[PDB]
RNA sequence: UUCACAUCGACGGGAAGGUUUGGCACCUCGAUGUCGGCUCUUCGCCACCUGGGGCUGUAGUAUGUUCCAAGGGUUGGGCUG
RNA sequence: GCUCAGUGAUAAAGGAGGUAGGGGUGCAGAGACAGCCAGGAGGUUUGCCUAGAAGCAGCCACCCUUGAAAGAGUGCGUAA
């Protein structure tokens, strides 16, 4: 649910001067990538696999195992699939600044915090 | 461990539990041990 | 294994299955009954076994009717055999039942017997199935 | 379980063997022989009707007969004593010389009831000294 | 709401200090201190009769099951910290043996080599050389474990019963060549 | 503590009785003729007796009753009972007999009257196939 | 396995 | 031996697979061609061995059957298109 | 309103204290389910069979009595 809103600004969905064929997005600094929740059972469940390209060359990851190695990872998989496909789509994830820890070295930069309207988004225990 | 479709008491000790989602049947004497699947 | 004497034709059309037996519904004859609860065709060797097993687990008690009967003709080509050249060889013999159709009854129990005896019988039919009693 | 009318005939059975009797023995059994049981229906059912009862049973029928001063005796589990012929003292002494071979038996005395007035467990003992109708009369 | 188990009050006896800050709990005892965290239903309530009366934010059958759970756990925790729990199974068979000595317990199960087993700080291992061996602690999951641990290296075997079992078993006893 | 089976007046004979209760550590002459005694006294028929010892050696045992099947065998005339009870009737029997094996059997029973034994007897010869009347 | 699968229209 | 369910499982039923023998004729006809070996892989698991287990009509050794498991292994000859 | 299976992409007989509902039928306030305490008897070791069969290899019968209740016995067990 966060990845779509993060998608949204990245591209420029938002702005009135949104255009397909350029860039008007913003750049996005996640921080606290270790801390992202997702329900039910999907913590052990769900599969991250990438392939070698030889035969046999399958290679498969939980959730879990890949949050507790590079957690980062997670969410830049989560959110390159929203992206475009395709140059646009690709100069684009490159404005997308993720961080494990707490704090981001961008303090000059003066990041605005992310609107989010979705009501579903805020999970709580 | 007996393992099949088909598992029920076999006799009155026996007992049927619902473990990690698999339906098994649990007894006082070991052979009447049987697991769903 | 039930099966009629004569007929003219050897050869016969597969005909269709539609809708529900009216006729056969009620049961006449005991007082437990087996009652077919799905469309479908049944072999003369299927009816034996399901007779054979109600018969010997019900043992002690008495009677068993069975209500069906295999008189319509089914037919085979052999393997191996190119199609043309007519139609093939009259194998076996199938009762066509349809929904509601009565198939065994049984009298001489207590329900309980009654209830296990018809379910191993209903264990060797290819269809579904249901318990019913006397009205 | 059992019906509100066998329950009611029940209390009614045992308010008519109450009627008639002059006397009341309280006592409870817990963990005892059934050979004992049919030893000591040897003895009562000749000179005494015993009838064992639950708590609201008991209640229920001796609350009209106005034997109520008894209610603190169906504490616990209950089985009671009735004198319909024979005396008292006949129907007291054989319970108490039973109870002390009991002793490892698990029985005990709770008390008994004699002209409408409630006696404990060990003031039952006078009511086991009372002679017969022969030296009496 | 109707378990039967979540109705029945806990008693805290005096001598049991209970500390709450919110939905975590610390009791400290005559025996030592013991801390658990409470989920998110369960609501448990300090009388002022000194009784612990378990009651549930929401009933889903979640709730109901939780309820249940912790009033037997924490009734747990205070009956470990106040008086303890011990665990005991005894060995049958020839040359079985035990010996606790500094922080091991040693085996000897008819192994090549005598089985060694760190003892955690909570517990207190007693044995008797006569085969017997008592596990004492404040806890009694970590007892039951340990206990386990030590059962695991040589289960009861069916025939002649020989192994470590606990002090009451039932063990199937097949009559091995008839 | 053991259970026997043994004729009336006969007792000792080396296979049947002596080995068995005498491995547990009981006089063999002591409860042989006491037995015997004890059968003397009463109507003479094959007794089935529990016999009780204690840790001194000491023993004391109650004789049983004396089965209803044989009294009943003997009461009836006959010799072998009915293959199929309540089929084939072999004999028949007077309520004087019922009332004469429930008088021997009386001190054996629980009954608390004449009646519950002479419809226990009744009951035993019904469960044999003879007849009673 | 006796059921076929669904070619082209049917599908 | 007792005991349906250690192991077999008759009379019948419900499936999966797509490796056998087939049916079809959608496919290519111009030079889109079948079975064995050599060399060289690779993958599946319905597991022959090797790792861990449950049940046994498992005393022990060795089995039997079954569960998870495809990482590795799976010889050399006489004989055949 | 439902689902907790990532079901939500496909297949059956069969299995099931999954779960949310609906409908009949049992009991109970002289206390129903579960637990716990006790009792679970007499004929009799039923007859037959068998070296033995005593509730409990097998066959037949399966009544009666004392009773709050207790089957000629549901399973284990003994050569019995
Ligand atoms: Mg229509
Ligand atoms: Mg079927
Ligand atoms: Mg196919
Ligand atoms: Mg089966
Ligand atoms: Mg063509
Ligand atoms: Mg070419
Ligand atoms: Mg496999
Ligand atoms: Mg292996
Ligand atoms: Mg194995
Ligand atoms: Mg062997
Ligand atoms: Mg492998
Ligand atoms: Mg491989
Ligand atoms: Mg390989
Ligand atoms: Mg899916
Ligand atoms: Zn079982």
């Amino acid at each position: 649910r966060m990845a779509s809103t993060i998608a949204i600004h990245i591209r420029g969905k938002n702005l009135a001067s949104y255009t397909p064929s350029v860039d008007m997005g913003a750049f996005v600094i996640v921080v606290n990538a270790d801390k992202v929740a997702v329900s039910g059972k999907k913590r052990t469940q769900k599969l991250y696999r990438r392939h070698s390209g030889r035969p046999g060359g399958l290679k498969e990851e939980t959730f879990d195992q890949l949050q507790k190695r590079i957690p980062e990872r997670i969410i830049e998989h989560a959110v390159r699939g929203m992206l475009p496909k395709g140059r646009l789509g690709r100069y684009l994830f490159n404005h997308l600044k993720v961080y494990k820890g707490a704090e981001h070295p961008h303090q000059a930069q003066q990041p605005i915090d992310l609107p989010l309207r979705d009501k579903r988004i805020r999970v709580e225990k | 461990m007996k393992i099949r479709a088909s598992v029920r008491p076999i006799c009155e000790k026996c007992r049927l539990i619902r473990r990690r989602g698999r339906i098994i049947v649990i007894c006082s004497n070991p052979k009447h041990k049987q697991r769903q699947g | 294994m039930l099966s009629p004497k004569r007929t003219r034709f050897r050869k016969q059309h597969r005909g269709r299955m539609k809708g529900i037996s009216y006729r056969g519904n009620r049961i006449c004859f005991g007082r437990y009954a087996l009652q077919a609860l799905e469309p479908a065709w049944i072999t003369s060797r299927q009816i034996e076994a399901g007779r054979r097993a109600m018969t010997r687990n019900a043992r002690r008690g008495g009677k068993i009717w069975v209500r069906i009967f295999p008189d319509k003709p089914v037919t085979v080509r052999p393997a191996e055999t190119r199609m043309g050249s007519g139609k093939g060889s009259p194998e076996y013999w199938v009762a066509v039942v349809k929904p509601g159709r009565i198939l065994y009854e049984i009298s001489g129990v207590a329900e309980n017997i009654a209830r296990r005896a018809v379910a191993i019988a209903a264990s060797k039919m290819p269809i579904r199935t249901q318990f019913i009693i006397s009205g | 379980a059992i019906s509100r009318t066998k329950k009611e005939e029940t209390v009614e059975t045992v308010q008519k063997h109450l009627e008639n009797c002059y006397l009341l023995a309280a006592i409870n059994y817990k963990g005892f022989t059934v050979k004992q049981f049919q030893d000591l229906r040897k003895a009562l059912p000749e000179n005494t009707t015993l009838i064992v009862a639950k708590n609201t049973l008991v209640e229920k029928a001796v609350q009209d007969t106005q034997w109520a001063a008894i209610k603190p005796c169906m504490k616990g589990m209950n089985a009671w004593l009735f004198v319909h012929s024979e005396e008292i003292p006949i129907a007291i002494k054989p319970y108490r010389t039973f109870q002390k071979e009991r002793k490892l038996e698990d029985n005990d005395f709770t008390g008994a009831c004699f002209e409408g007035k409630f006696y404990g467990p060990g003031e039952v003992k006078r009511l086991e000294t009372m002679p017969s109708k022969a030296e009496i009369f | 709401k109707e378990s039967r188990i979540g109705k029945q009050p806990i008693t805290v006896p005096a001598n049991v200090a209970i500390a709450m800050e919110g939905q975590d709990l610390k009791v400290k005892g005559p025996l030592g201190e013991l801390s658990i965290t409470y989920p998110r239903e369960v609501l448990v309530e300090k009388q002022e009769s000194g009784f612990l009366r378990v009651r549930k934010a929401v009933e889903t059958r979640r709730a109901n099951q939780m309820h249940g759970l912790f009033r037997t756990l924490t009734d747990n925790m205070v009956v470990g910290v106040s008086k303890g729990f011990e665990k005991k199974l005894q060995l049958v068979g020839v040359g079985y043996r035990a010996t606790v000595e500094g922080k091991d317990l040693i085996l000897s199960l008819g192994f090549s080599h005598p089985v060694r087993m760190a003892i955690p700080d909570e517990l207190q291992v007693k044995v008797e050389e006569n085969t017997k061996v008592t596990v004492s602690g404040r806890d009694k999951s970590v007892v039951g474990q340990f206990a386990a641990t030590i059962r695991s290296w040589r289960p009861p075997e069916p025939y002649k019963g020989k192994g470590v079992r606990y002090v009451d078993e039932v063990v199937r006893r097949k009559e091995g060549k008839a | 503590v053991i259970k026997l089976a043994l004729e009336a007046g006969k007792a000792t004979p080396a296979p049947p009785v002596g080995p068995a209760l005498g491995s547990k550590g009981v006089n063999i002459m002591a409860f042989c003729k006491d037995y015997n005694a004890r059968t003397a006294d009463k109507p003479g028929f094959v007794i089935p007796v529990e016999i009780t010892v204690f840790d001194d050696k000491s023993f004391t045992f109650i004789l049983k009753t004396p089965p209803a099947s044989v009294l009943l065998l003997k009461a009836s005339g006959a010799e072998k009972g009915s293959k199929d009870p309540q089929m084939e009737k072999v004999g028949k029997i007077t309520i004087d007999q019922l009332r004469g094996i429930a008088t021997e059997k009386l001190p054996d029973l629980n009954c608390t009257t004449i009646e519950s034994a002479m419809r226990i007897i009744a009951g035993t010869a019904a469960n044999m196939g003879i007849d009673i009347d | 396995s006796s059921r076929p699968q669904k070619k082209g229209t049917a599908h």
